[PDB]
């Protein structure tokens, strides 16, 4: 490894995915850990981990999307599922806005941008999850709450075999203890995938991924001396990303048929549409 | 025969 003009321009790509980054998400990796450990002076999450606790928390924790005037289900179920799609729905504008920010993205085929964010939104959902999330719950209301997995997992069938298979995943993904840093760049690599089904103009998409990916094994290398294989190990997340979408998409369908009391807001079913 | 009409908004803007 030397110190030449490319480097110094992987790290100037580095520097500004994470300005990008730390901009286009308000709860980044930092503060959720923090949080997560009492270490922060906010205020400290109310927990959620029974019945009462949540009907409780429906009170004490103000959630940006409820209000009075409207009314929601009855099934506690159906009422979190509601909020997630809420949160899902803003996070699918966060991602999108930190993709034009990426270099050479926005003059990409304006098809193909679509492409490459209908696919690459959920992968980022789940990586960016486990920032928020322990073996115990996960934050959520941008950290003013905590919701417990034990309490997730004894939702009714099928609810509660939702987040599950996210615990799964962020507890491995956790182990690899990126930082903010790293995760600019990692979920940067995931948007610009250059196989994503109907691309049609791929060539301009590997040679942007082709410099992420090399800013990101620079950043790596930088920022984790004592752990080789890391590199090699995250892509290879990227693989399990996949699946659990894959999974989170048919379990979605068990959901739709079988329930009727909600429904999916049109981004989300946009995108999970003709997905896999 | 667009399918992502919302994405493909947000992208514009
Ligand atoms: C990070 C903000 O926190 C959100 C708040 O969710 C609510 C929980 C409870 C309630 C109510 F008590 F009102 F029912 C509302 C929202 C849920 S956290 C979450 C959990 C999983 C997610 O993705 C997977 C999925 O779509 O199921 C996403 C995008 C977000």
């Amino acid at each position: 490894m030397q110190l030449n003009p490319e480097s110094a321009d992987l790290r100037a790509l580095a520097k500004h995915l994470y300005d990008s980054y730390i901009k286009s998400f308000p709860l980044t990796k930092a503060k959720a850990r923090a949080i997560l450990t009492g270490k922060t002076t906010d205020k400290s999450p109310f927990v959620i981990y029974d019945m009462n606790s949540l009907m409780m928390g429906e009170d004490k924790i103000k959630f940006k999307h409820i209000t009075p005037l409207q009314e929601q289900s009855k099934e506690v179920a159906i009422r979190i599922f509601q909020g997630c799609q809420f949160r899902s729905v803003e996070a699918v504008q966060e991602i999108t806005e930190y993709a034009k920010s990426i270099p050479g993205f926005v003059n990409l085929d304006l098809n193909d941008q679509v492409t490459l964010l209908k696919y690459g939104v959920h992968e980022i959902i789940y990586t960016m999850l486990a920032s928020l999330m322990n073996k115990d719950g996960v934050l959520i209301s941008e950290g003013q709450g905590f919701m417990t997995r034990e309490f997730l997992k004894s939702l009714r069938k099928p609810f509660g075999d939702f987040m599950e298979p996210k615990f799964e995943f962020a507890v491995k993904f956790n182990a690899l203890e990126l930082d903010d840093s790293d995760l600019a760049i990692f979920i940067a690599v995931i948007i610009l995938s250059g196989d994503r089904p109907g691309l049609l103009n791929v060539k301009p998409i590997e040679d942007i991924q082709d410099n992420l990916l090399q800013a990101l094994e620079l950043q790596l290398k930088l920022n984790h001396p004592e752990s080789s294989q890391l590199f090699a190990k995250l892509l290879q997340k990227m693989t399990d990303l996949r699946q659990i979408v894959t999974e989170h998409v048919q379990l979605l369908q068990v959901i739709k048929k079988t329930e009727t009391d909600m429904s999916l807001h049109p981004l989300l079913q946009e995108i999970y549409k003709d997905l896999y | 025969t667009e399918r992502h009409k919302i994405l493909h908004r947000l992208l514009q803007e």
